[PDB]
Parts: C-alpha cells; sequence; structure tokens
C-alpha cells in the first residue's frame, strides 16, 4: 500500500538524511507529517502531484520533492535534537467520498548531540517463581531489556520455534532509566505466561528476542567499546520440573 | 426554472507549447461572476461581477487553491483519456465539463447537472437521479467504474443539494439589485423590401436580461416559426443581450403580421406591428 | 471534433454618427477553442481590443466576445476578421449598420 | 485550539462502551473529520470518516455523534474489546487538498475485569547469574493502579494486561527491579495502594 | 462556490 523507509534512524546533530516514501495505490495527494512524543501529527509538506509541492505547518529545516506520482521524499538537512520525532508519510485519493489518508509504518528518528550515547540492549530472561506455580498453577516469564539508546527496539517471544502473542504483555512504552537526563537510556519489560505444566516440561523452549536499531557498518565509530550496530540481543529459558 | 448556477471547465493539452491549460468560469443565470486561468503569470481567482467582491480574502484564496488543484487533476485526466483511446502525446486534446444546480421559483433544488466532454463530444454524464452515470462509449465506461468505486455520484449529489444551493441563494441576495432585477427589452419593427413582390419584416429586442426570451412572428395570430429567421442571442457587452426575428412577407400582407415578445421583464407579452 | 464559428458584427447601442459606442464581434459555435479575431477599422486592425473569458454552450461549442470602444462616422468602415482551423482562409464580416 | 480532544486518557471495563470527545474550529464550507487509532508500534490505522454534509457516520462498532453547530464530533466505541486499547486521534481535514490538523490524542485503556483477584508479589530468579532478581506484581484487579517508588535506582513498569487465550484467562501484571543488594520484593511496591490481602511468599 | 475537489477522469 504505502511503504516507508527507513523505519528507524539515529542522527548526530547537524546531519542530513532522506526519508523515502512510495505509495503503490495510484493516489495523487501525498503528505509528510511529524509527530512529537506526546503530541499529535502536524503537516510539514504535501504535494497534489509531481513537480508541485506546498507547505506546511512546520516546513522549517525540511525540504521535499515529489520526484513522481508514486514517490515522495523528505529531507532533514541539518538534524537538530528538537527534530526528534516519528515522521509519517501519507497518501490519499481525490474525488468521491473515500478521501481518508493512508499512513506508512512511520520513521522513528532520534537526534543526539553525541553518538557516544548509543548503546545496545542487555537482555535477560527471569524464570517463573516457585511460589507462583504452587499458588496459581501458572508460570510467568519476564524478559528485561536495559541500557539501550535510542529507544528503537522490537521485542518478541518465541516458544518451540513459533513467535507467540497469547499470554504475552509488553510495556506500551519504554521508560527512561534516568528521567532527569536528556539522552537517558531506556528499559523495556515483557511477560509471557503459560501453564505450570507447560513450563515444567524441560523439552520446551522459551526465547526472548529484542531487535535493536543503532548504527550501520558504514558508520565511522572511534571509541574503544564495540560499535553499537543494529542487531539482535537475546536471552532464553528452558522447561524445569525441579 | 427561475435561477441557476453553473461552472464551465476547459482543459486543453498542447504538446510542445507547454503544460495543459485549465480555464474556469462561473455563472449565476447569465452573469459571469468569476474566472480562473492557469496561463496567467501567478494564477489567481478573479471577480467578474461587483457583488461577488463582498466575499472576504479567505474566499478567493480558497477558490484559487481549488482551481490550482483542478489544473493538475485535469492534466492527469488528459493523460488517462489519451490512454483510453490510444492517442499519441503529439496531438492536442480538450476536456470540457459543466455542472451546477437549478432553483425553482421558491429556492428549492429542481435538478442537478454534471457533464464531461472529450474533444467536443458527449463523454460521461450524471443522470437526473444524481446517483448514476451515463457513459458515451467504452472509454467512458472505464471512468464510470472508477467513479462508481470512488463514490463520485454521492459527492456530487451532496454538493448539488448542499453547498451549490446554499451559495447560489447567497449570491442572489448579495446581488439582488442586478440578479433579480429584470431588464425588459427595447423593441421595434423594421421593414425592407427584397423585390417588387416580397419584403422583410424584422423584430428587434435590445438591452434585455436574462437572456431567455421568445420572439415569434405571427401571421393572423398564427406563429410562422418555421418561416421565422432567428439569430443567436448575443451579448451587448454590458451584461444585457440582443436578438432579432425576421420573415419574408408578400407586399400588402404586411399588416397581417404581428411580433410577439415574451420576457421575464415584461409585465405582459408585447405585440408589435410595422408602423410606417 | 471540429466545427466552424458563427460571426455577428454589431454595436452595443444603435449606431449614431459622431456618438461614441462599442463595436462588437461575437464568435460562437466553434471547436476547438483556438481562434484569432481582429476588429478592422478601414482595413487596419484595431489595438486595445479586448475579449470575454472563454466559455461554451449546451452543445460544447465555444463562444467569445471581442469589443473595442469606437466613434462611428458616416464614412468609416468596420469589419471583423476571424481565423479558425476549420477556415481555409480568414473570414471577413463587414459591420451591417442597419436594423 | 484548532482541534481539541478534552480527554488525555480514559479507562473502561471490557464489554462496555466509551465516548471520546473532539471539538474543532474551522471557517471552511467544506471539510472532513477522521478518527484514527495508533498502536504501540506507532502504526497509524484508519477508523471512520465524517463529512461536513453527511449523516452521523457508523462503521461497525464505531459511530460518530456529529454536532455541526457545536463543531463537536465525538467518537463512540461499543462492545469494547481488549484490542481497542490504543491512542485515538481526531483529525480535521479542511480542503481542497486537505492538510490534517490532529487532535492531541486520547489514551484508551480497556480493563479485563478480574473475576478471581489474587494479588501477589513474586520474586523471579535470574537465568544466568542467579542472584540478580526481578519482582512481579500480578493477579490484582483492574481497580488497582501502579506508581513509582521513592527510590532512584528502583524501576517499576506501568501495569499491563495479558490474555492467555487458550484458557480464557486474563491477568494484570507489573514488574519492578533494582541493582542494590538491600532491595527486596517485600517493599518494592510498598509505596503503592496495594490490597491488604496481597500474597507475599517467603523467603 | 465550485465543487470542492475534482475526481480524476
Amino acid at each position: 500500500g504505502v511503504t516507508q523507509t527507513p523505519k528507524f534512524q539515529v542522527l548526530k546533530t547537524g546531519q542530513s538524511m532522506t526519508l523515502q516514501c512510495a505509495q503503490d495505490m495510484n493516489h495523487n495527494s501525498m503528505y509528510w507529517y511529524r509527530q512529537d512524543p506526546g503530541m499529535g501529527l502536524r503537516l510539514i509538506y504535501y504535494s497534489a502531484s509531481e513537480g508541485t509541492t506546498d507547505k506546511g505547518e512546520v516546513p522549517n529545516g525540511y525540504n521535499v520533492s515529489r520526484l513522481n506520482k508514486r514517490e515522495f521524499s523528505l529531507r532533514l538537512e541539518s538534524a537538530a535534537p528538537s527534530q526528534t520525532s516519528v515522521y509519517f508519510c501519507a497518501s490519499r485519493t481525490r474525488g468521491g467520498t473515500l478521501i481518508e489518508q493512508y499512513f506508512g509504518p512511520g520513521t522513528r528518528l532520534t537526534v543526539t548531540e553525541d553518538l557516544n550515547k548509543v548503546f545496545p540492549p542487555e537482555v535477560a530472561v527471569f524464570e517463573p517463581s516457585e511460589a507462583e506455580i504452587s499458588h496459581t498453577q501458572k508460570a510467568t516469564l519476564v524478559c528485561l531489556a536495559t541500557g539501550f539508546f535510542p529507544d528503537h527496539v522490537e521485542l518478541s517471544w518465541w516458544v518451540n520455534g513459533k513467535e507467540v502473542h497469547s499470554g504475552v504483555c509488553t510495556d506500551p512504552q519504554p521508560l527512561k532509566e534516568q528521567p532527569a537526563l536528556n539522552d537517558s537510556r531506556y528499559a523495556l519489560s515483557s511477560r509471557l505466561r503459560v501453564s505450570a505444566t507447560f513450563w515444567q516440561n524441560p523439552r520446551n523452549h522459551f526465547r526472548c528476542q529484542v531487535q535493536f536499531y543503532g548504527l550501520s557498518e558504514n558508520d565511522e565509530w572511534t571509541q574503544d567499546r564495540a560499535k553499537p550496530v543494529t542487531q539482535i540481543v537475546s536471552a532464553e529459558a528452558w522447561g524445569r520440573a525441579d | 426554472g427561475s435561477h441557476s448556477m453553473r461552472y464551465f471547465y476547459t482543459a486543453m493539452s498542447r504538446p510542445g507549447r507547454g503544460e495543459p491549460r485549465f480555464i474556469a468560469v462561473g455563472y449565476v443565470d447569465d452573469t459571469q461572476f468569476d474566472r480562473f486561468d492557469s496561463d496567467a503569470a501567478s494564477p489567481r481567482t478573479e471577480p467578474r461581477a461587483p457583488w461577488i467582491e463582498q466575499e472576504g480574502p479567505e474566499y478567493w484564496d480558497r477558490n484559487t487553491q481549488i482551481f490550482k488543484t483542478n489544473t493538475q487533476t485535469y492534466r492527469e485526466s488528459l493523460r488517462n483519456l489519451r490512454g483510453y483511446y490510444n492517442q499519441s502525446e503529439a496531438g492536442s486534446h480538450i476536456i470540457q465539463r459543466m455542472y451546477g444546480c437549478d432553483l425553482g421559483p421558491d429556492g428549492r433544488l429542481l435538478r442537478g447537472h454534471d457533464q464531461s466532454a472529450y474533444d467536443g463530444k458527449d463523454y460521461i454524464a450524471l443522470n437526473e437521479d444524481l446517483s448514476s452515470w451515463t457513459a458515451a462509449d467504452t472509454a467512458a465506461q472505464i471512468t464510470q467504474r472508477k467513479w462508481e468505486a470512488a463514490r463520485v455520484a454521492e459527492q456530487l449529489r451532496a454538493y448539488l443539494e448542499g453547498l451549490c444551493v446554499e451559495w447560489l441563494r447567497r449570491y442572489l441576495e448579495n446581488g439582488k439589485e442586478t440578479l433579480q432585477r429584470a431588464d425588459p427589452p427595447k423593441t421595434h419593427v423594421t421593414h425592407h423590401p427584397v423585390s417588387d413582390h416580397e419584403a422583410t419584416l424584422r423584430c428587434w429586442a435590445l438591452g434585455f436580461y436574462p437572456a431567455e426570451i421568445t420572439l415569434t412572428w405571427q401571421r393572423d395570430g398564427e406563429d410562422q416559426t418555421q418561416d421565422t429567421e432567428l439569430v443567436e442571442t448575443r451579448p451587448a457587452g454590458d451584461r444585457t443581450f440582443q436578438k432579432w426575428a425576421a420573415v419574408v412577407v408578400p407586399s400588402g400582407e404586411e399588416q397581417r403580421y404581428t411580433c410577439h415578445v415574451q420576457h421575464e421583464g415584461l409585465p405582459k407579452p408585447l405585440t408589435l406591428r410595422w408602423e410606417p | 471534433i471540429q466545427r466552424t464559428p458563427k460571426i455577428q458584427v454589431y454595436s452595443r447601442h444603435p449606431a449614431e454618427n459622431g456618438k461614441s459606442n462599442f463595436l462588437n464581434c461575437y464568435v460562437s459555435g466553434f471547436h476547438p477553442s483556438d481562434i484569432e479575431v481582429d476588429l478592422l477599422k478601414n482595413g487596419e486592425r484595431i489595438e486595445k481590443v479586448e475579449h470575454s473569458d472563454l466559455s461554451f454552450s449546451k452543445d460544447w461549442s465555444f463562444y467569445l466576445l471581442y469589443y473595442t470602444e469606437f466613434t462611428p462616422t458616416e464614412k468609416d468602415e468596420y469589419a471583423c476578421r476571424v481565423n479558425h482551423v476549420t477556415l481555409s482562409q480568414p473570414k471577413i464580416v463587414k459591420w451591417d449598420r442597419d436594423m | 485550539q484548532k482541534v481539541t480532544q478534552a480527554q488525555s486518557s480514559v479507562s473502561m471495563p471490557v464489554r462496555k462502551a466509551v465516548t471520546l470527545n473532539c471539538l474543532y474550529e474551522t471557517s471552511w464550507w467544506s471539510y472532513y473529520i477522521f478518527w484514527y487509532k495508533q498502536l504501540p508500534s506507532k502504526e497509524m490505522i484508519f477508523l471512520i470518516r465524517q463529512g461536513s454534509d453527511e449523516q452521523n457516520a457508523k462503521s461497525g462498532r464505531y459511530s460518530v455523534n456529529f454536532k455541526k453547530a457545536a463543531k463537536s464530533v465525538a467518537l463512540t466505541i461499543s462492545a469494547l474489546q481488549l484490542e481497542d486499547s490504543a491512542k485515538y486521534f481526531c483529525a480535521l481535514g479542511e480542503g481542497g487538498a486537505q492538510k490534517l490538523v490532529f487532535g492531541q490524542g486520547t489514551r484508551l485503556t480497556i480493563n479485563p475485569n478480574i473475576q478471581n483477584p489474587d494479588p501477589a508479589v513474586y520474586q523471579l530468579r535470574d537465568s544466568k547469574s542467579s542472584d540478580k532478581s526481578v519482582c512481579l506484581f500480578t493477579d490484582f484487579d483492574s481497580q488497582t493502579n501502579v506508581s513509582q517508588s521513592k527510590d532512584s535506582d528502583v524501576y517499576i513498569t506501568d501495569k499491563c494486561v495479558l490474555d492467555m487465550r487458550s484458557m480464557d484467562f486474563k491477568s494484570n501484571s507489573a514488574v519492578a527491579w533494582s541493582n542494590k543488594s538491600d532491595f527486596a520484593c517485600a517493599n518494592a511496591f510498598n509505596n503503592s495502594i496495594i490490597p491488604e490481602d496481597t500474597f507475599f511468599p517467603s523467603p | 462556490i465550485p465543487l470542492t475537489e475534482e475526481a480524476e477522469l
């Protein structure tokens, strides 16, 4: 329908970068919206067709180009920390009554003054409490991802190979480990609850997989620690009867 | 019926002479009150009647915003059409469309109108029920399927029954001193012999508005319509119109001929004779 | 897709020598819209001639009004010169002052 | 001020119905209103459209109360499911080529209704280095809320709901953890309104 | 007032 890349991005202050958007639906009007953490969406630029682009509630710092009807690109030019936000592309038909706009998956973009703030997650799984099992005949696993920046993570549980949703609860929003600091690192917890019987079978496999989004290989890292690249940090646990 | 509003869109492609050109004019009855032309330096919506200039700035910006977007949409439609008919991008083509609402004597919506033409021929039309279309040919049926799927008929029916009626009334009030004031035609008969046997009698009507009028020559109270030579009602240039009817009559029978004139501005239908 | 224009040459007010007026040329029933039109005062074309915004009729044919202010004299001739793609050569229509 | 959603967040028991407010300001003679629902993944999905010259819109469980005169277009969701938990946005689309001004969003939380409350705080053992631990506060009813602890190196997640669909069983849970050795699940949630009948096993 | 938005032919 309406595809948008990249889906995640980190930037150092003063950087340029382009978000790409392409609608496969044959629409005519395209939009670029910006959504700050707790706010709503606000239009940046939009176009009614190729060769024509208009503002714009907040066009400053952004340039745009409708290179053709299927594609509409946005630029950041000089990345600023205030430009940290979720950039949404949008597409819609003209004429008739079905004029609603269709949004792309989005582009979570953090801008940081110093890329030495970027850290992968440390992921650990904590096994079910014995008291819980004797009290409820149910066993809850807890996955904990900590010390990551930006908050660009995707957490998923896998049981015996299959990705699982039933019995799963992941915190809606990651939390600042230091709500005082500006570029504080985040933490995200998840729960996977199954029957004690299920957990008590040692042949059962429970894996917590956390996809992080940081730097690329291309990036010029210098500091002494390992480069905080896009990767997957994992932890797991197997059945147990005692 | 009594009052109406119309918009006339013309879009012409011109390969090699630039991008497709879009022109729009708006009439209330027979008074043009606004225009838009994309070939202008910096295209803008402009007044063509003093009474429309009671609208604030926001009005004109809004209209311009719309006609600007029509410019693009029709450029995209000219492409589509070229595709529908398999025509080269070397030839010039025109799209025309006229739509609007009619009021009764009592501000009620009589009926609605919307028609599109391609190269001066019927293409597609919104039917009287404002819920169906009549395509002219196979190409037009492609447009129809998209418009049915997009629910265009519903968008129009809401407009022709909604905004179109509200705003037509709004204009009739704002400019009632010129839109609802009927100008009767100045009349008079002329005589001109063609030979020794026959002669021409011509009935004139000038400076009248609206343009709807009925000039009929009668012989002994019987309409000689098939024998009556009419000319197209024409613009005087001051917003009033002109017209004349003519007949060839035998010499001596001149007095058996009367000229009747019907117009909204005449209290009673006029009857005229040649008066040497 | 092509139909030749109809021409009417006339004045806004009844012609009176020495009295200022407006010379009208009304072209209609033509298609496509591209058309050239001039008002000729004694063969010489008149400048400052204007025209109404392009429009069309129930049958899709276009119509334009060309006009220029003028003072008719008993001597001067006025005609309308029109060229269309349906016309092999420009048509001239002399102004008929009579009624 | 152009678009205002008066509720920042609203809670509702499952099965019932909720109304989300949205007031707007426009001088346009033609416009549209749209209601979108945003997922935790930030994904922005479309719900229902309301034309300025349309009857009250109804799309399945979504209905709209359009008060054109008062410029109010409140959304109502009936038969509240647990998927309805999300942030709901009200967007004005005035045009033309309509550039949306969005409300600031309402946070909708659908509670599961706990028929067999059983509030307890369990301590889970580390899988790898078995001394670091995390605290689980679970099986309390939707009435109870969870807030932070006065400490700086003690983190407490917002409660969230999980549904063991294979058992038609739903429960509330909240997680807490710390680095300190003097940290114990005993008082991890001390400074919270937790039931007296909260199960604290030993050690 | 014109039709607010034109459908594509």
